[PDB]
């Protein structure tokens, strides 16, 4: 199975991410909350990045790839 | 020309609810004429370098320091 190699913002696919949360809006908060987390760590919630980050990756993009790999929960209140 | 009463502040299309409250001008924004982008991907858009500069002005200022 192959769709193709995605470019930039379209990676990772939204479909593979939606399997990790309930709705698209939940997914938004997920990456957002984690994005602030990573940035706080760069200028010391302080954890990660769990995945090997390519240089200059926007912490939002890092948080998305984290959710792709099931690396974080992910509890809804 | 009739003087603008207190009621005239709230009521019209220039009344606060339309002119300011719901609709208001914003920072970090720009505009220009559009041209066809046939070589672009569906997730991409062509941004004039000058416009992209001023829009991102603080961002480039930070990384260049």
């Amino acid at each position: 199975s192959a769709y193709d190699t995605p470019l930039g913002i379209t990676n990772p696919p939204i479909d593979e991410l939606l399997s990790r949360a309930s709705s698209k809006y939940a997914l938004v908060i997920y990456a957002a909350k984690r994005a602030r987390q990573i940035n706080d760590y760069y200028n010391q919630e302080y954890v990660g990045p769990l995945v090997e980050p390519g240089l200059q990756e926007k912490p939002l993009s890092i948080a998305l790839r984290e959710i792709h790999g099931d690396l974080l929960e992910h509890t809804e209140g | 020309r009739p003087l603008k009463s207190l009621s005239d502040l709230l009521k019209g299309k220039q009344g606060r609810f339309r002119q300011n409250l719901l609709g208001k001008r914003v920072d970090y924004s720009g505009r220009s004429v559009i041209v066809v982008g046939p070589q672009l991907k569906l997730h991409q858009c062509g941004l004039p370098k000058l416009m992209a500069l001023e829009l991102f002005k603080p961002f480039v200022m930070k990384r260049l320091v």
